């Protein structure tokens, strides 16, 4: 709706500096700086062909507006994520204890902390046996 | 500044260590170094040119001995800029490994014979460069091939012993007397199996008829039976290194679906509407309009880890995608047990409603 | 006590019969024997060291004849306890089979000559040799290749043969006068032979220019199909050796099998709730609160078995997957058409209901 | 309900000899030898972490309630004995004789005993048929 | 009577033509005979031996030229039995055919040297032994083959002719007066294709350590390249029969296939419930309670031709597997989209009630 | 008229350039021109036959540079012809390329030695060989194959050089004064390498019965290590023209699909139902009852073009195949939720209705 | 109903010879050759187990019964005549002309006469276009 | 109906100069001469083939008529099209930009104009994306 217009208005100044209407690699490099993380150029190129419908090296209002709206029920993720999991459960028994998955957000890429996986382990652990089913996890989140 | 520092004492183990790009330039040139350090002494060994040999050889092993003493010295000092070994300690822990040793070994016998001594140079480059490999990988790969096709092997090597022996022994009885090549059961012997393994020297060969007629006979599967191991041993080859590719692209599938399932947690952490899960933002204001940036960075995050992911499953096998469709397949009789029930349920309503 | 004697004998017939781990380690160590004794009566042909050659040879015929002997009873009193054969009517009768009478006088010859005989020790060493399989896989192996390969084999000889008669014949042709070697036309078989073979003794080599073009321009193609036999029987051995893992996965695939089918009628049958079933309560109790225990026992064997049975079904290869997957796809099939006649007869009812 | 309740703890405390509210590798394999059969260790080990929810290298009480009240059509027990029947039926006919099954249970794995196996046949032949086949069984048990 | 006579040599045109069990045997003894002769004729090339070896050489070339006589007889004969060629005319119409013509070439010339003739004699063996295929069928496998490597075999071709040209030269010109072996380029070509072939007769071999090492570094390379083929072409073979294996396969399922659609028509019209359709029971009348004994075998036809032809319809590979449960897979299609229409036609039917 | 040039040129761009029919046959020809020349200049290094050898290689010699010559000019000349490249800008910029410098190289070392030149004449020899390629194929296959088995190669050289280096000095040792061949270590690796590769020349062996069991057991695996990699080569080439093969069925594959979409759409714009699409009907007038018959021959279009692309995806391996019925079974999934969405509907129906 | 197990009885008469209630092989085969076709001893083995339920190298009459009582649908035929007439269908298609079904149960096995294929096409041809689709033709058996 | 049966008999009339009733290669490239392409007469067989039911070498009038009556929902050209499209999406993420249509039906096979791939592209970009979605096209062509 109209305020959701609005808070992406102010988000597209908070990136557009030039105030173009246009999110460039420079934009969106130091916007992240300010954040925190440090990605690469290549990584930025990736970012903008993801989210860059035009083409243009840079990002349109349009694409900026449907990616925020945009609900991961939406983006199709179910398979993705399913056969993410999959691959992470060995024994293809369709559980795994929350103890491995919180060694292995806390080791594979963008490591993930201590409270990050209190969170997702609450909010997995639905009938408290520690071997969450992905199943539900993954309607958890389509949910 | 210590930054730095610390960088490059990484990247200097790295490079000293499993290599990924030039840095196999640098093992190749030091290779071609201690390559040209052999051929000079096998040139040294011969008498005519053993002048020109010897002088351009002593250059050669001080240069030598000075690149691999620095290049010991810098490995035992990046020994402690990893996880497991760190600084003074660290450095000597690892030193105890064996590997280690033997290097320092051959460093301080070079420094001992460069500060009958031909056969220890000999003995000297022969363990250098059997250590040039630093990591065992041939000798591995050589191993379990080797296992895998145990009984190849051993079936093969059986039949052409046997074939050998009797061959042999029916040549020897074919010329005990008609040709002095054959005077011993040893020189036959001998003579068998510089024949099947096709090297043929002529210094022994049959010269009565029926010598001739028995050595053909026998020579034919006798050198088909002592090539088999060759072309045994490619195939196992072959498939061992295939076997090691798929293991590393399931391990490259292995962390991008981490990467995805984190950045999947924190994008939905994220959303706006629910305000009781605030690890993620938590997590990136420590990093650090501002919150509505958050949840974008983190929705590409998404969208980027799962191209990404789905990128990196690719199916490299019709193994994978049996596997992966057949995943998908259960998830297909789940839904259609779900369906049968619900249809089941439909029945049942229908003479309550009727 | 008897049981511990009757359990050493099971396992005395074991190790002599097909062995399974350090049991390879002592077939392994005879092997070495008969081995050094091979190379020592070789030496003994030879003269200047026929002197020590005999005297070790002397005293290594005692062990391995002592070592022999004591196997092949101990063999024969190992037949005595399996199922087929018992006591001493048993151990008789399973000497009666060939391999038993080859191994007995191979140790009685060798008697005879330990109580012109270096032709019959030489002869005597070549039967034990051929011996120590005890099962003929290899043969068996190398029979099998053989005859899968029966079509490539045969094409393959069949060429070289033609361009060894037709390339010596017309080596012959070109050098009938001009070189002594090839004077009759045995002796340019002898060479196209030794030639395309790749032995290349030397001993015979064309020196006319007509020769030596036909001899390079029919060599490239005789050396081609002279080794292909090697390449063909390494795959086919390769294959065969695949095709035997199949089965014995097969095989272990099919005995949990049983053991789950086994357990899972146990647990069936155990339930407390009906006892009209009390086969397997009376058979624990004969073995043998206390039937809430037995129930627990055999749940956990059912659910110990399920596991081990979900292990055994592995994938090995993918003709496996695709066969189960299909028998679930077949599944599919069947409740797709059932509910094919769900909604059929949904539709008959819509009109009589509206 | 409670009384089931009741003969758990019956049961627990006829194998929890110690009363420490875990059956140990030891105590299970104490009670498996008043039964009579001899496991091994390592097949115990197996037992364990077959049954151990917590990892403890013995059974918290919670585990041998939910393992005993478990249904066979609550384990998710029908693939794999469909697939074990299909492995035994070379034909893939579908059916296979009570004969065969006879032969098979008497002389594979856990053998089974004559008793046992003419009440699994008369509990499979209800058509009267031997060519018992294997749906109507695994129904059978699942029902 | 006349039965058994068209019977028998029926028969006998199967045995001389396409043959399957012990026709491959006389086959075999045949192709020993004629073995037997080359041998003798070449022992007869032989000066000591050629008494003997004549004096047998006589009656083996007798008895051979025998039994080519009479087989080819039988052959023409025969040819008069089958569908294209019958009587006398069919005959004379095969013999037109080349390969006879061969085969009648071949027996007058061995009658009229039976009646420099040896250089005519070797010309007629060499001839008749490629004629014992009969069926072309090694040279169409080598040719197929070859065709399908066609890139891999000129490839290899091109690099091992580069290597030999370039080392040869390389060699000539290290060895061009301090050896006497390479005194011109041909020399030194001769000497590079008898070592990267590996035959290495030795007549050839440089002596200067330039030449050795140019050598070396060449010859690691020109053996690769120059063995190359033989693994090339055995893999070559190997596939080309499997695929020959698959064909048969196939034509052996359409067979089966037909024969239970005939059974499967015959046994649908057999029923006794109709009687519009009577050419079954017409047919079977005419072969010849009774009619219901002629449904029991039909449907007993029925049945067995089922089980023949569902054996038949056995994997043999996976593409097999993947085909068949992808037609089932396709019908698993329509029967989803008739799913879809019937419940959209529910959905329709929703508001309408309601 | 000028039409018909320009095809003709443009024909002979494509002969020159990558051929398929009978260009092919105009390419061996000059192949076996050349190979004559080679063949007569190889002779004419030989003194007895220099006269002759000579006589015939100035007319062949003549009559390739007449060709070669000619050759290029109409290789330039069509040049001119393709879209990159027109009349003598194009030309003279295509010239520009290396490829074509190397040929007006060999064209202008040619003229000047027709208009110790024999060295020259032999390396133009060499060069023009090499360059009868003219696309680099062999060179860019060899070489891919060798960077996919880079790991196989690199593990089989550094044991056979191990083995080299190891078997050679033990030789040495044991053969350091016994024997005349090994008087230095240069001359045993001689030997060993002679060995291994199994060319045995014969001029050097081990004599000393040490020396012999030394070089026995390690001539064994060394001969093994060293035959690998023609094997590991042989399977590499294999692959690697099962991959190209592969690339070109799925690039025709996708010209088909380009060709059925473009039909589809003509024939669905060509639909005399609705007229406010006329983009076919406009291409089709400016091309030229009539608008039926423009509609029956784009139907028509469409329908072959549909035989022709289904056809076309002809499965040609299981991986193809896997990956279209997965595809299929993505389909399924599809169609299974929607049909669990409308069930869900027809559920939540029911307590509405009820 | 009971007609039909007195059609049977004489049917049973006419093969079983001997009244032994028991069809042995050679009493099929002198059946069959009275009929006028010439088996093998082997193939009779094979109708034998293939009817042959008790195992007794003979038929029960049992087996007898249910084998002329069971009808194709039963006989659950459906996907190997669809194999079959896939494997003669080269094209894939779908649909295969008369004339070629003609030739190859004129040539194949059993070969059919031109009498039987008329009929067959007749029924068939349900469409008059000539190219029979197998999938019309299966549902025409089972139907 | 009956006007479409009087415009296929004028259709008929031109391409049957003969006025056999028969459309014979030779009227067949003649006619496409007029209409201006030029194909090769192995690929007329071709089209003779895929037309002709009677297989006479020619086209019988109820060829025709079924052939211009056919609707491409009866075709069942609904695979092959996909998998087509599949072919050409190389990401298989179901979507394609417009700009790739355009430049691959330019230059593939029957080469295509401007005008036709802008119509398909407006009857195709329902949405306004560009991204064409190869479902929704089918689905159009079918519909
Ligand atoms: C029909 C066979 C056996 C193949 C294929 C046809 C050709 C031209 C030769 C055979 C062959 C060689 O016999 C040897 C090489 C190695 C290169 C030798 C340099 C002249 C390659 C090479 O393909
Ligand atoms: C391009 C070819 C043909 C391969 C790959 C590149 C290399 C360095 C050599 C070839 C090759 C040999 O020619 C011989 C061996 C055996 C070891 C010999 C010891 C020096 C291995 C080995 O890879």
């Amino acid at each position: 709706t109209e305020e959701q217009i609005a808070e992406f208005k102010e988000a597209f100044s908070l990136f557009d500096k030039d105030g173009d209407g246009t999110i460039t690699t420079k934009e969106l490099g130091t916007v992240m700086r300010s954040l925190g993380q440090n990605p690469t150029e290549a990584e930025l190129q990736d970012m903008i062909n993801e989210v860059d419908a035009d083409g243009n090296g840079t990002i349109d209002f349009p694409e900026f507006l449907t990616m925020m709206a945009r609900k991961m029920k939406d983006t199709d993720s179910e398979e993705e994520i399913r056969e993410a999991f999959r691959v992470f459960d060995k024994d293809g028994n369709g559980y795994i204890s929350a103890a491995e998955l919180r060694h292995v957000m806390t080791n594979l890429g963008e490591k993930l902390t201590d409270e990050e996986v209190d969170e997702m382990i609450r909010e997995a652990d639905i009938d408290g046996d520690g071997q969450v089913n992905y199943e539900e996890f993954v309607q958890m989140m389509t949910a | 500044r210590n930054a730095f520092y610390r960088k490059l004492q990484n990247f200097l183990y790295n490079v000293l260590e499993r290599p990924r790009g030039w840095a196999f330039i640098y093992h190749a040139y030091v290779f071609l170094l201690v390559a040209s350090c052999l051929v000079l002494s096998v040139f040294s060994t011969i008498k005519e040119y053993e002048k020109s040999s010897e002088g351009a050889l002593y250059i050669l092993e001080i240069v030598t001995i000075v690149v691999f003493g620095v290049e010991y010295f810098v490995r035992i000092w990046a020994a402690g800029c990893c996880c497991r070994y760190r600084g003074w300690r660290g450095r000597l822990k690892f030193a105890r490994k064996p590997f280690c040793v033997i290097d320092i070994m051959v460093l301080i016998a070079s420094i001992a014979v460069l500060a009958s001594a031909l056969r220890s140079l000999r003995f000297l480059q022969i363990l250098r460069m059997i250590r040039m490999d630093r990591r065992g990988g041939t000798w591995k790969l050589l191993g379990s091939v080797v296992y895998a096709h145990s009984k190849e092997l051993v079936t093969a090597w059986y039949i052409g012993f046997l074939c050998l022996i009797l061959a042999s022994f029916l040549v020897y009885l074919a010329e005990k007397g008609e040709n002095d090549h054959f005077d011993t059961y040893a020189d036959a012997l001998w003579w068998g199996l510089i024949t099947l393994t096709t090297i043929g020297y002529g210094d022994k060969y049959p010269q009565t008829w029926n010598g001739r007629l028995l050595a053909a006979t026998f020579t034919l599967i006798g050198v088909s039976f002592f090539a088999l191991p060759a072309g045994i041993l490619g195939s196992g080859f072959a498939l061992k290194v295939q076997e090691q590719h798929r293991q590393k692209h399931f391990e490259k599938r292995r962390n991008p679906a981490a990467g995805l399932i984190q950045s999947a947690w924190r994008f939905y952490a994220t959303n706006l509407s629910r305000t009781d899960l605030h690890s993620t933002w938590q997590y990136y204001e420590r990093t650090v309009g501002l919150k509505v940036s958050i949840r974008a960075v983190c929705v590409m995050r998404f969208l980027v880890s799962k191209r990404k992911f789905k990128e990196s499953l690719r199916p490299y096998d019709v193994m994978d995608v049996i596997e992966q469709y057949s995943a998908g397949h259960l998830d297909m009789l789940s839904r259609i047990k779900s369906l049968q029930s619900r249809v089941d349920q439909i029945v049942g309503r229908g003479p309550a409603i009727t």
